């Protein structure tokens, strides 16, 4: 559905300007509720907390088709120099800053110590801070030629703890979706920092579910004190 | 395999990963070292079997001349003894003290009781005899005054406590290994699964048991607190 179609369908579902009592929303209000419904729905879908679907980020073809258009791949070789880590062999890599949730994350190693295995792709394992001390020395769950520990730190960073030198850092994450803005908003107004029209980038399959959720949120907003 | 691999196999099968765990790796080292001797006795004390090379360890000794009792003239002939206390060997393998060459020398490790009386045979007057006295030291005895020049020996045996004997290994070619965790654990691979499951059974029940977890000048265990 297009922006005109989000708006017309949203009005039709709210019975705007019908004879019975009803609710009428401005295009900014429509955009607010559509974007809120979009973000709520995709977070619930990713985490699998939606009772209607009850499935996680890629647990079925339906959810794949829904969140396929947020999946972005990232690659970086630059390391942030001056930062304080929990080990001598800790390197820091910036996060794309539009990341929502990291779903795949892998690291290529370039070191002469691991002879003839150079450039080995190594699995980046997110490790909690409880597990870190007892995992530095762990030979089965700790850093190795085929395993790297990643810790989240301040300023949108990934502290990679590795035994061998880390050359490249590859990621595949869920991105900030573009907001659903139905009209060029006036000066000052914006949704997620966007003032111009922004169409939903997801597939049209989930647009109608987003419309239903937005309508329900509108009815909640108008009828939470009555 | 090293101490590290066995320790972390046990910890991971118990899933004692967090630093805020009641049972630390020290408990694991203690239990592993005791269950190793337990299993080695159960396997190799009933009837005589071949002991693999994995169960053995070479500790590495410096000898010093000492008086029999004190410096008196009539207190008997002097002994050599190791500078530091020696681990107790188990009585199942092939204990052997050797002069830095396993394939050479004849230094006999015998019992304390036998070594009271050795060397009277005229053809056995040049054999150096060894035994761990109740002092905890390895004592040497011979009727040949040449034995008092001996400065260094290596002792290879199935020692009863692997940690003590691992602290006293000879230097490797690269050098000494400071961390016990980086050293090799002295047991055959065929006896590693039995040892691990015994230690994991030992600590599985206690892993999930309650604690006296309130600070109230009271014992809180009868209430499963």
């Amino acid at each position: 559905m297009t922006n005109k179609e989000f708006s017309d369908g949203f009005s039709t579902l709210l019975n705007s300007f019908g004879i019975t009592p009803n609710i009428t929303l401005d295009e900014y209000e429509k955009s607010t509720f559509l974007t809120n419904a979009q973000e709520q729905l995709i977070i619930d879908i990713y985490s699998g907390r939606n009772i209607i679907y009850g499935k996680s980020f890629e647990q079925t073809e339906e959810i794949r088709r829904y969140l396929s258009n947020l999946v972005e791949t990232y690659e970086t070789s630059t390391k942030v120099t001056g930062k304080l880590g929990l080990s001598k062999d800790s390197v820091f890599f910036e996060i794309p800053q539009d990341t929502w949730f990291i779903t795949y994350e892998v690291a290529f190693l370039k070191d002469s110590r691991l002879g003839c295995l150079d450039g080995i792709e190594a699995s980046v394992v997110p490790l909690p801070q409880d597990d870190l001390y007892r995992a530095k020395d762990n030979p089965f769950r700790g850093p190795s030629k085929d395993r790297v520990l990643r810790l989240d730190i301040k300023s949108d960073l990934a502290e990679l703890i590795s035994k061998y030198n880390v050359d490249k850092y590859l990621m595949r994450y869920i991105s900030q979706p573009t907001p659903i803005i139905l009209v060029d908003l006036p000066d000052g107004l914006s949704i997620n920092g966007v003032s111009t029209e922004s169409e939903c980038e997801l597939n049209p399959v989930v647009h109608r579910a987003i419309l239903e959720r937005a309508v329900q949120l509108a009815i909640i907003s108008k009828t939470q004190l009555t | 395999m090293t101490y590290n691999e066995l320790i972390y196999m046990v910890l991971d099968e118990l899933k004692l990963s967090s630093d805020d765990s009641y049972y630390t790796p020290d408990h694991v080292i203690f239990l592993l070292v005791k269950y190793r001797s337990f299993l080695l006795k159960q396997r190799y004390s009933d009837i005589k079997k071949q002991i693999p090379d994995s169960d053995y360890q070479s500790i590495c000794l410096d000898l010093i001349e000492v008086p029999a009792i004190s410096g008196e003239p009539c207190e008997g002939s002097s002994y050599l003894r190791s500078k530091n206390k020696v681990p107790t060997t188990m009585m199942i393998g092939n204990p052997r003290v050797y002069p830095m060459d396993f394939y050479q020398g004849e230094i006999t490790y015998i019992s304390r009781d036998r070594m009271r009386y050795v060397g009277y045979n005229k053809f056995l007057r040049n054999i150096i005899y060894c035994s761990k006295a109740p002092d905890g030291y390895l004592y040497f005895k011979s009727w040949n005054p040449q034995f008092l020049h001996l400065e260094k020996v290596s002792f290879n045996a199935i020692f009863e406590d692997a940690k003590e004997a691992s602290e006293m290994a000879c230097p490797e070619e690269n050098g000494t290994i400071c961390k016990l965790e980086d050293k090799e654990f002295p047991i055959e691979d065929a006896l590693v699964p039995p040892l691990i499951e015994l230690v994991v059974k030992e600590l599985r029940g206690p892993e999930y048991s309650p604690k006296d977890e309130d600070n109230n000048a009271k014992d809180d265990l009868p209430d499963a607190r």
